[PDB]
């Protein structure tokens, strides 16, 4: 396998991890979850339902790559399953995979029935993706997966005014999906917009409170605006739920720059609750 | 400066 499984799940033990995992995922214990996720994959490779979810949870848990792993998986098993090519666009978006991210949100549109009939890293591959994607939009004009679609390639641009207006469009349709608001979130920020982003950002949190992306995504704005208090608290929060090393070293650069030396020699111990407690 | 992630 080139997924690098956990050693010692203990859902490998367990009658029912699938069915664990998804009670997981409604209470939103994402790590947990991903476990789960990752033991029916170990016991049951052909069951596309186990990668796909193991893979949609990895990068709700900050873990692209992980994710890309395991979607891989479930795109060989079901090319058709859409929410599989959503995924890898999104995940090779932030990757800066520009070429795969455009291959996922071409199969993600070209795999509906519905729709089945410049850029310097793939200039007429993305040429392609936004002439489909618009075309679709003549056919299905309040579509909000479109919407949220062309804001993932708006996103891969670079456009981040055309695809925050794509998006915000996607959410007056969807103002209860958590993915779309951090998808709003993040190009918000990615666009200079931190303020307006953390406002995106706290709606997906209300509706996914173990959502530890935006969690991330929320330490981050903070920090561009230098307000350390408050990105030094959700990133506490961040790794916590997470359970990393990447997160632990953004952590003791925040402590520096607020003056704290006392609590960056903390960091290395890695052990969050001194800073629960001090945060 | 720091990236964000959809």
């Amino acid at each position: 396998t080139d997924y690098p499984f956990e050693a010692n799940n203990p859902y490998m033990y367990h009658e029912n991890p699938m069915e664990e995992g998804l009670s997981m995922l409604k209470l939103a214990n994402l790590a947990e979850a991903a476990l789960a996720f990752e033991a029916v994959c170990q016991a049951a490779p052909e069951r596309e339902e186990a990668w796909r979810s193991l893979g949609l949870t990895q990068a709700e848990n900050e873990k692209d790559g992980l994710a890309i792993i395991a979607l891989n998986h479930a795109r060989m098993l079901d090319p058709k399953d859409i929410a599989v090519h959503a995924a890898l666009a999104v995940s090779h978006t932030n990757e800066h995979n520009a070429n795969a991210a455009l291959a996922s949100l071409r199969a993600w549109l070209l795999s509906q029935p519905q729709y089945e009939q410049f850029f310097f890293a793939a200039p007429n591959e993305y040429r392609e993706c936004r002439t489909l994607l618009h075309a679709a939009l003549e056919m299905n004009p309040n579509d909000a997966q479109l919407h949220a679609s062309l804001g993932v390639l708006y996103n891969l641009s670079n456009n981040y005014d055309s695809a925050a207006a794509n998006l915000r469009r996607a959410v007056e349709l969807r103002p209860d999906d958590a993915q779309l608001w951090n998808k709003l979130g993040a190009t918000l920020a990615n666009g200079n917009r931190p303020q307006e982003a953390l406002d995106a950002y706290n709606r997906a949190l209300d509706i996914n409170p173990g959502y530890v992306r935006v969690m991330y995504n929320m330490a981050v704005s903070y920090s561009n605006m230098s307000q350390y208090d408050l990105a030094a608290k959700q990133l506490v929060r961040a790794i916590y739920m997470q359970v990393t090393r990447s997160m632990w070293d953004f952590f003791r650069m925040l402590l520096n720059v607020m003056n704290r030396p006392d609590l960056v020699e903390l960091t290395y111990a890695q052990n969050v609750e001194p800073f629960a407690k001090e945060f | 400066n720091r990236a964000s992630k959809l």
